[PDB]
This record gives C-alpha cells, structure tokens and sequence, in this order.
C-alpha cells in the first residue's frame, strides 16, 4: 504495497515511499 | 526458430510420503518423483539471447510457492482489504527441499552455460535440458540462503544498473555460513552468528566488482536500510515454522577507508505477507532450540544513486520474484518448432 500508508510513514521519516512487492520501503 | 513460449511446467521432487513436514506434503501431490534419468545435449554452433528479467517460469515458480505457503502455514488471523479472516493455526515442521522443474513434451529447456553470463543478451554455450536444476524455495529478505553458488567469481546483477531503483542481486562463489538459534528455555529472543574475517572479505569482494560497474574513481559504502517494513529493514527468514527479524546493521555498515559477528534477532508473531498485501497473525514461539545452520550465497542491494563522487549500497529485497530470478536466471522455456 500500500503506497500511500507507505508515502505517508516515509515522509514522517524524511523519506520518499515506495512499494518493494507488498512491502512498503523507505527511500 | 525454437521460440521462447509459456507452457505448464510440471514439478520435480525427492519428496518422501511419509514426512508431514510440508514442503515434502505438498510435493507429493504437485510433483512427480525426480528425474532417474536426465539429458542434457549441448546444442553446437547454436547462440541464443536470454532474458532473466522477462522470463515465465520466475512467475510460475511464485505462484507455486505462494500455493505451498497457503495450504501450509496457516495463521491465527488474517487481514486484506479490510476483511479479516481467523482459523486454526497449528503449528509445522517447515525445512525447504529441493524442487526441479521440467518441461512437457513439444517444449524444451534452454540453459546458459557461460560463466560471466550476465542475464540478458546472447549465450554461446546453450544446452538443452528435461529439467532445472533443485532450487530450495527459500523465502527470505536482504541475504540470499542455501542457493547455487558461481564457479568462478563473484557476479552481480541488475536489469539497468544506472536505474537506482533496480534491485542489484549478487551472486557469491563461497559461500558465508550463518547459525541463527533461538535458545532452549525471553521465547522470542534469538540471535545469528557468522564469522567476522569472512562477511569482511565478502563485502571486499563485491566492492570491488561494483567498482568495475560504476567506475574506478568510485567509493563504495555500505549502509543500512533507510526504512520501512520491518520484513526489509531486517534479514526476515522463516526457520522450523517461526518468523525470525534480525538485525543486520553490523553487516552492512562498511567502508574501505573480533572473531564471530553477532547479530540480534527477534521471533514475531505479526508479519506482512509476501503472498500478497496483507497482515498475518501466529501463535507464540514454541519451546526447545530453534536452529537453522544456512549458506548465505547471495545479495539483494540497493544504490542510493542521485547528487557524486561515492556509491552507496543498502540491503534490499521484497520482491520474492528476484529470489527465484536468482536461481532460474540461466533457464528459459521454448517451444519446439
Ligand atoms: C561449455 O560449457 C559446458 C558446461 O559448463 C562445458 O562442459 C564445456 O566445456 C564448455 N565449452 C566451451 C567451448 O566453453
Ligand atoms: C549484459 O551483457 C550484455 C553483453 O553480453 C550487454 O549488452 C548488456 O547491456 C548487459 N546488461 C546489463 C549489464 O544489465
Ligand atoms: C552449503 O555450501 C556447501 C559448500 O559451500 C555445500 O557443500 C553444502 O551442500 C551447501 N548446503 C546446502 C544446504 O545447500
Ligand atoms: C571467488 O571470486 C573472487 C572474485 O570475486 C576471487 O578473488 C576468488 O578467488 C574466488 N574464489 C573461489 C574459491 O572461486
Ligand atoms: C537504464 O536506466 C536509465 C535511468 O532510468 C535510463 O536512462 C536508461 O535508458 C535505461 N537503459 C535502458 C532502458 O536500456
Ligand atoms: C555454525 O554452526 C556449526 C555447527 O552447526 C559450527 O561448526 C560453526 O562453528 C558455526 N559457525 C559460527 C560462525 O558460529
Ligand atoms: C540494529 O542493530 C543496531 C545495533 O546492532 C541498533 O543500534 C539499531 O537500533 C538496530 N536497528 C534495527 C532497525 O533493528
Ligand atoms: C538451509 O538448509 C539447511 C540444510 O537443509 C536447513 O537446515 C536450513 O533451515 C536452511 N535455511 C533456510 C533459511 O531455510
């Protein structure tokens, strides 16, 4: 993945989201 | 031309019928006993072009596996899209075998023999085989386990390697042992120990061959992940049935400017699947010592890329495609014509 629950914890970790398969990752 | 086609590529195993452990009880109703007596015809003269990247039996080895999973480790409670599912959840006896794939008759299996095959492009030395090689389906995170090793060096790869946002699967030629125990009689507490001189001697390794690829002025790190699931951020791995997170910071904290490396590790009842998006629920560790003793035999990684001068490197994964690009990517299916 869910994209936006990822985008949306990586900003608040000064990060960009994006989907790693199902995962969400940090970049 | 023998085309490359998609067809039902049938399964192979040594399984035995009277393990309940269950890899072995779901390939004895999917699989047909290993082949007794193989073939490979090297094929003269003949150059073929290879696609690791594009290639059907990556998709149809991940829908197996995910089958495998789900009629397998069954959770206590599930949630999807919003809808939450809960059942019986006993526990297994879970330890990967090997599984070989074959074609049925009008097709045929192409292989790569060329030892710095970098996974696309043309192949000089093609054979033609009934089945793969046994691949371990082994689910796993950041470290590549108990996989097929490369004869001569260390080869590293990646769909584009000027594209950041390529996975970079390495492949080693010497395999780094890892134990990871949770101790007999904190149940959820555990640890992973692997030789300190020779994880070294491996990131010296694969420095230098991403020095070839990104230029020799370049100064490679390696870094820890910069965030996210805690199934990417840490080495995930499923060992005797339970869900191990350890931590790999040590591992990938590294410039080029002790005896064991130790790393913490924690069992977790709560997961992300990687079948599909999702959360999954199980029952709490049991007792007695969880032990899993593995060959690390690849990487996942990721380049930081962007604005100069130095490369950094972090622990990827997530996709489990790559993990079984990382064993079929010398295969491909063709139709014979
Ligand atoms: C081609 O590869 C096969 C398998 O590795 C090997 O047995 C054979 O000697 C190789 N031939 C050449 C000409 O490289
Ligand atoms: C793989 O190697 C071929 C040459 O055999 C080259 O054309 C291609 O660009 C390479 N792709 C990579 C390194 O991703
Ligand atoms: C681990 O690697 C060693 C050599 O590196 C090999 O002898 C052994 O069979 C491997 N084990 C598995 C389970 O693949
Ligand atoms: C493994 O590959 C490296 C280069 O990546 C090489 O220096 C080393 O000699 C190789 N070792 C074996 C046992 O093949
Ligand atoms: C590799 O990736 C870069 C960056 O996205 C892109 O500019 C380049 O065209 C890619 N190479 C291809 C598509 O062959
Ligand atoms: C891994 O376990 C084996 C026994 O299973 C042991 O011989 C070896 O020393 C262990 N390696 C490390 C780095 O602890
Ligand atoms: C990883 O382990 C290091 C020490 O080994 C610790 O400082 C860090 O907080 C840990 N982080 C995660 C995400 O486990
Ligand atoms: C690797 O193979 C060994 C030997 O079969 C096994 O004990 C271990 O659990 C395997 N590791 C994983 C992560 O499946």
């Amino acid at each position: 993945x869910n994209l936006h629950f990822c985008q949306l914890r990586c900003k608040s970790l000064g990060l960009l989201g994006r989907c790693a398969x199902t995962y969400c990752a940090c970049v | 031309v023998w085309k490359e086609a998609t067809t039902t590529l049938f399964c192979a195993s040594d399984a035995k019928a009277y393990d309940t452990e269950v890899h072995n009880v779901w390939a004895t109703h999917a699989c047909v006993p290993t082949d007794p007596n193989p073939q490979e015809v090297k094929l003269e003269n003949v150059t073929e072009n290879f696609n690791m990247w594009k290639n059907n039996m990556v998709e149809q080895m991940h829908e197996d596996i995910i089958s495998l999973w789900d009629q397998s480790l069954k959770p206590c409670v599930k949630l999807t899209g919003g809808s939450v599912i809960t059942q019986a959840c006993p526990k297994v006896s879970f330890e990967p075998i090997p599984i070989h794939y074959c074609a049925p008759a009008g097709f045929a299996i192409l292989k790569c023999n060329d030892k710095k095959f970098n996974g696309t492009g043309p192949c000089t030395n093609v054979s033609t085989v009934q089945c793969t090689h046994g691949i371990r389906p082994v689910v796993s995170t950041q470290l590549l386990l108990n996989g097929s090793l490369a004869e001569e060096e260390i080869v590293i790869r990646s769909e584009n390697f000027t594209n950041n946002a390529k996975t970079i699967i390495v492949q080693l030629n010497e395999s780094v042992v890892i134990n990871c125990t949770r101790p007999n009689n904190d149940i959820r507490q555990a640890h992973c120990n692997l030789s300190k001189t020779q994880w070294e001697n491996t990131l010296e390794q694969i420095a230098i061959k991403l020095k070839e690829q990104f230029g020799n002025n370049k100064t490679i790190i390696f870094n820890p992940s910069s965030g996210g699931d805690p199934e990417i951020v840490t080495h995930s791995f499923n060992c005797g049935g339970e869900f191990f997170y350890c931590n790999s910071t040590q591992l990938f904290t590294w410039n080029d400017t002790g005896r064991n490396i130790t790393l913490p590790c924690r069992i977790k009842q709560i997961i992300n699947m990687w079948q599909e998006v999702g959360k999954a629920m199980y029952a709490p560790p049991i007792r007695g010592q969880i032990r899993c003793s593995s060959n690390i035999t690849g990487l996942l990684l990721t380049r930081d890329g962007g604005k100069n001068g130095t490369e950094i490197f972090r622990p990827g994964g997530g996709d489990m495609r790559d993990n079984w690009r990382s064993e079929l990517y010398k295969y491909k299916v063709v139709k014979i014509e």
